[PDB]
């Protein structure tokens, strides 16, 4: 019983941290598509105000 | 560049009517390709770079572009009834703004003129727009505290009178209480307030005025509004003219504290300003010369030498960043051109603890130069206290060593915490902020209910401001934590206890 | 026998000027116009040429304002490059980026003035002699041994201990050396330099009764002062520097803060220059501009630069245009991170990203290396299971690999210290750590030996006598 | 030393000769290739000649392609 | 490639016999008009390809083709750039091959050569 509420409360830690770690993923990917799209963007109205 | 502006014909028409001639279109421009935001003016010869010119409609401009054959100008307003090929008056003068000290008390619509409805406002004509910042020697190092009534603030982001301190963090978790809080805190010390609402709704200002209004503080200050309707130029311009506006005071001897509510939306219009005028961006589609135009402005706020009048100009610019972007663009812009921040939290001020202060990732550097002798001595344990708490409410769920660190988070961390919590337009003066201060990081508050401890905190500190005047005395003569103002508290926060208790 | 110019056009900074048609100035002639602004007349708006437009047409950079120009001012070309006031005159003194002094101390001997565009160094005339010098810094003197005589770069983003750095570098060093340090503000808060005047004047470096014999020379152009300014600022600074290396025959240091700024003003200058910019909105001209400034930064037979700079990655970009380009001419890089920052490991520098090409068993000896990479070995081994560790925890490795982590732990603790300019932040005053202070106490952490006391021990102290002194504080404490 | 070459661009040179100086040691190389010698050449930072291309072609407005490197 | 695809129709059309065409980095005939696409002053298209992606793409492959007289079997390599397999080229290049054959650099990186993606690589037989 002490064996299983110890790995209860590891996986509970681990739930949470795993949780966390998933919020500042989603966070860095929006940041990177955000940037992704204007760089893009930017890179495409350069040529053609270029030509 | 095969085409060309006044390409149109009637200028060509009038210029085969005659070749040479003696007198030119001097003051007169007329208008050609109005465009957005920009109106591309045939004519003004002898029109300076950052002239006013008066449209016909009413509207003002300023020559920005003065190319070989046409000067193009900036609207600063909706500029739609500008009909083509219509009149355009140089003014002579560079863009500037009457200031006066009739001001005080009124709103402004970043053109200097009153959106008040309470009439117009004498003036002796000064202050060019874009003044330039003091030098190396015509500045001061920051001595003098410029309190904002916030306990955890003057305690542990201690700000002094001349300093940029950016007031950063999410929507809806502050900054504008804070921002109020501070302006209606300078009711006794003798400091001008401005506040720049830059692209706030204009409900947020009808009540950030109202507030000024009921509580007293608009006999001291004036409030440049631009709401969220209003055009990019004048959205771009009015933290210029606020800060013109303070400079006028700051440069006769006069303190001045200024706040530029939302400077990140100045640089979103002027990105829009920039893209509308082609001018290719850079990250995120930011002009590139954005960083100037925060530095040009925020360097403006300074600490003058004793020989310019000791003057001073504090700038609380204030961040709106997404999703906590500290390492964002203008975020880590407007971080580079100040001195120090102010880190509000979503998670604390929606978690409850209202005044959202994120102290460990916000500095000043400025520091015991700002603050005074007692907030000092009574401050020191306080960092310490919630240093501790930092890492062990982040790392422990119950402690590592359960017995004194159960005496560790519980009767300083958690008690402290309600007792930095601050309700909402309510400073408080130095004496409370110092004896509250005392109260709890002496280990004083110790075994209180965590629910009373705002409670026993207000009434133990009407108690000392009705019981013990000469403590108050003896804090606002020498600014100092001396032992008797330290055993007489002691003593009334005996007495208060024993009589809240009962 | 000047040649007067009107000018054409007023576009910002960028303004072009028609000459006529015999003669136009050459690239990079100062051009005065004459100007008029609610005065008199100052001619303070002083240009310099970028391009010959063609139709008697060249187009110039304001090194002042441009608001109040007119269309039609007269513009005299000076008929040279913008020359400076070089040698002792400039001792003692705060300079603008035109020469001019901004100290109110009055005018500057200007016999000597040396032009701001020069080339670099011929290939033949260079030093190969590789020096260190000792800072102490624990992080810097282990793992990135700084050149005498080469550039060395600190590269942070807003806020993460750059200044601090440069300025406990002139704390430590600047006293030191024999030859001057002048010092240039490529774009940085007036605040600070005025603050770092004030500290010059009471420690009696820059001694009022007599300027003549200071050892410094501070050149300003800050965060307002149009583009034009901020580009050439550097330049007048190298200009200056390079007349004491080689006239002089001295050992120059040469602190800039923020070179960043300079290629921020170019490609703010070169949007309006009428020019398609790079990928990220930088000059076309970008490296080649970082390349003609740096490269005059050097050592010769006659003398030596050494040049310490600050280098500001835009929101936290290292892979940003500017720094990547300003890493290729440096040959000591200290990168800052803001997660070591913020949790409270001062100074902020990432000691793997942080580099030098003196680390070498040849150049620091061969315990010195054997030392930096064990260290290294071990907090590469820490980054490596970091994210393992972050989701499950310690609890899951293996009896090695939570040694190593330990160690790393101590390792990352021992690598802060206190500096004499961050009391105030800190308290508990600075400390200077030599060379051989910090090899041993990193042999004492990795042998094994400090094995058994608190991390907390080597948080903010020097010389691991002091971390034990701590560690026997804390447990008598308790 | 008594078999290399050395074929320096420095920093500091304009774009044009950072953009030929790999081309000038690769005729130097063919040379001997041609004169039945085994030759070997180490073209030091490529990339620094696509960025002082990348410039001469802006500077030329040539259209740009990805990050504003041109087409070819 | 409309060289080599003009040799290999006259065998299939004109000597009716099975043609075995086998073509290098077609990416290459994409990049070179995308190259060159920017001097015959067009505008660019999404990420730098020329406008004509598509259609230049769709020429040369639709003439490759079993015409009923005599068959060609074409096997095409397709260079994918950076690995992405969703960029333009290789994009524009799935829907005119019949049995596609993705190959995997995570498989390369362990020595499973031929480092065939197993559950990418599909095929209408
Ligand atoms: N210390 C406080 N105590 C109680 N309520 C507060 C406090 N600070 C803020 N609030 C409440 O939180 C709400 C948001 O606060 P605030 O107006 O300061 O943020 P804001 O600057 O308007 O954010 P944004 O401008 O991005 O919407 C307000 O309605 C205010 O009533
Ligand atoms: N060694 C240090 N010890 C304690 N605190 C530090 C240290 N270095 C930096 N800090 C904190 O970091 C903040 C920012 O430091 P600083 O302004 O010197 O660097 P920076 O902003 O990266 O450089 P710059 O000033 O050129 O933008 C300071 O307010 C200081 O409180
Ligand atoms: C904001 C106004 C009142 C001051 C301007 N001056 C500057 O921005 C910079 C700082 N300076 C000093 C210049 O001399 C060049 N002028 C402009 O860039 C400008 C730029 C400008 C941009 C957008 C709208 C109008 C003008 N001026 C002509 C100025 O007058």
């Amino acid at each position: 019983a002490s064996e299983l509420a110890a790995r209860m409360t590891a996986m509970s830690n681990a739930t949470d941290n795993a949780n966390e770690l998933k919020k500042t993923l989603s966070i860095n990917y929006n940041r990177a598509r955000q940037a992704k799209i204007t760089g893009e963007i930017l890179e495409i109205v350069a040529g053609a105000n270029a030509c | 560049a095969t085409i060309r502006a006044d390409e149109i014909s009637k200028i060509i028409r009038e210029r085969i009517e005659g070749y040479n001639r003696e007198v030119k279109v001097v003051n007169t421009g007329t208008v050609l390709q109005v465009g957005d935001g920009i109106a591309r003016i045939h004519g003004l010869d002898e029109v300076m770079a950052g002239e006013l010119v008066e449209f016909e409609e009413g509207t003002i401009g300023i020559a920005l572009n003065l190319e070989s054959n046409n000067v193009g100008v900036v609207l600063m307003g909706d500029g739609l009834m500008i009909q083509e090929g219509s009149s355009v008056k140089a003014t002579g003068r560079i863009a500037q703004i009457p200031v006066s000290e009739a001001y005080l008390g009124r709103v402004i619509n970043a053109l200097a003129k009153p959106i008040d409805g309470r009439g117009e406002i004498t003036a002796s004509e000064s202050r060019l727009i874009e003044s330039p910042a003091p030098g190396i020697m015509s500045r001061r190092s920051v001595y003098e505290p410029l309190q904002t009534g916030l306990i955890a603030i003057d305690a542990m982001i201690p700000v002094g009178r001349g300093q940029r301190e950016l007031i950063i963090g999410d929507r809806q978790t502050g900054k504008t209480a804070v921002a109020t809080d501070t302006i209606l805190n300078q009711q006794g010390q003798n400091v001008i307030c401005v506040y720049v609402a830059i692209g706030q709704k204009a409900s947020s200002v009808a009540q950030v005025v109202t507030n000024f209004q009921e509580r007293g503080a608009m006999e001291y200050t004036i409030v440049v509004a631009e709401t969220a309707d209003s055009p990019a130029t004048l959205q771009y311009l009015a933290p210029y003219t606020g800060a013109a506006l303070a400079e006028y005071f700051m440069y006769r001897e006069r303190h001045t504290l200024i706040i530029y509510d939302d400077l990140s939306k100045q640089a979103q219009a002027y990105r829009q300003m920039s893209l509308l005028l082609r001018r290719p961006p850079g990250r995120e589609a930011y002009p590139g010369d954005v960083f100037y135009l925060h530095s040009r402005l925020l360097e403006r706020a300074a600490k003058l030498s004793s020989l310019l009048g000791e003057g001073s100009m504090t700038a609380l610019p204030i961040v709106e960043t997404q999703a906590g972007d500290v390492s964002a663009y203008i975020p880590t812009n407007v971080i580079s051109i100040t001195d120090g921040q102010i880190f509000l939290s979503a998670d604390l001020f929606n978690a409850g603890i209202r005044p959202a202060i994120n102290v460990g990732i916000s500095v000043s550097r400025v520091g015991s130069a700002a603050q005074i002798k007692a907030m000092k001595k009574v401050a020191g344990k306080l960092k310490l206290e919630l240093a501790q708490f930092a890492e062990l409410e982040a790392f422990a769920q119950f402690a590592s060593d359960l017995d004194k660190a159960t005496q560790n988070q519980l009767a300083r961390g958690q008690r402290l915490r309600e007792l930095l919590k601050q309700p909402q337009s309510a400073p408080l003066t130095v004496e409370e902020q110092v004896m509250t201060i005392y109260t709890g990081t002496n280990g004083y508050l110790d075994s209180l209910e965590l629910d009373q401890v705002r409670k026993y905190l207000v009434e133990l500190r009407t108690y000392v401001k009705t019981n013990k005047p000469e403590f108050q005395e003896i804090i606002s003569s020498t600014k100092t934590f001396t032992e008797e103002a330290e055993a007489l508290l002691k003593e009334a926060i005996q007495e208060q206890m024993e009589r809240f208790l009962l | 026998k000047k040649n007067l110019g009107r000018i054409a056009q007023i576009i910002g900074p960028v303004l072009d000027v028609a000459f006529p048609p015999g003669k136009m100035p050459n690239i990079y002639n100062a051009l005065i116009v004459k100007g008029r602004d609610t005065a008199g007349q100052p001619m303070n708006v002083t240009c310099e040429v970028q391009q010959l437009l063609g139709n008697n047409r060249v187009r110039a950079v304001a090194m002042s304002a441009t608001d109040g120009l007119t269309r039609g001012m007269e513009v005299i070309d000076t008929g040279a490059p913008l020359s400076v006031p070089v040698g002792g005159a400039t001792l003692g003194r705060i300079f603008n980026v035109l020469g001019e002094p901004v100290d109110n101390l009055g005018p500057v001997d200007t016999r000597t003035t040396s032009p701001i565009h020069r080339s670099a160094p011929a290939f033949t005339q260079l030093d190969t002699k590789l020096s260190i010098f000792e800072t102490g810094i624990k992080v810097v003197d282990l793992l990135a041994p700084y050149r005498r005589g080469g550039k060395i770069g600190l590269f942070g983003g807003a806020g993460v201990g750059k200044t601090v750095l440069i300025m406990e570098l002139i704390n430590n060093i600047a006293k030191a050396h024999g030859g001057v340090s002048v010092f240039g503000g490529v774009g940085e808060r007036t605040r600070e330099g005025n603050d770092l005047y004030m500290e010059m004047k009471e420690s009696g470096v820059i001694n009022e009764q007599n300027i003549a014999e200071s050892k410094v020379a501070l050149v300003y152009g800050q965060m307002n002062e149009p583009p034009g300014a901020r580009m050439r600022v550097g330049l007048t600074a190298l200009t200056m520097a390079e007349y004491f290396r080689d006239v002089n025959e001295q050992d120059v240091l040469l602190f800039i803060d923020n070179i960043f700024r300079f290629v921020q003003a170019g490609s703010e200058v070169s949007a309006l220059l009428g020019r398609m910019p790079s990928a990220v909105g930088y000059q076309p001209t970008l490296s080649t501009e970082m390349g003609s400034l740096q490269e005059r930064i050097t050592s010769t037979k006659e003398g030596s630069i050494t040049s310490i700079q600050a280098v500001y990655v835009p929101a936290d970009d290292l892979t940003d245009p500017a720094p990547a380009t300003t890493f290729a001419h440096l040959d000591a890089t200290t990168v800052l991170s803001r997660g070591l920052a913020a949790k409270g490991i001062y100074p902020a520098v990432d000691p793997l990203d942080s580099t030098s090409t003196m680390l070498q068993p040849r150049i620091v000896g061969e315990e010195h290396y054997e030392i930096a990479q064990r260290v290294k070995e071990t907090l590469q081994r820490y980054k490596e299971l970091q994210d393992i560790i972050a989701i499950l925890g310690l609890d899951e490795l293996s009896e090695e690999d939570r040694l190593t982590v330990a160690r790393a732990r101590k390792i990352e603790r021992f690598l802060s210290q206190p500096f004499f300019v961050a009391e105030v932040f800190t308290g508990s005053p600075g400390k200077y750590v030599g060379l051989a202070e910090t090899i041993r106490g990193f042999q004492l952490i990795l042998s094994g030996e400090l094995d058994s006391l608190p991390e907390q021990a080597f948080y903010l102290v020097g010389n691991i006598d002091e971390a034990t002194a701590k560690a026997m504080n804390l447990e008598m404490e308790s």
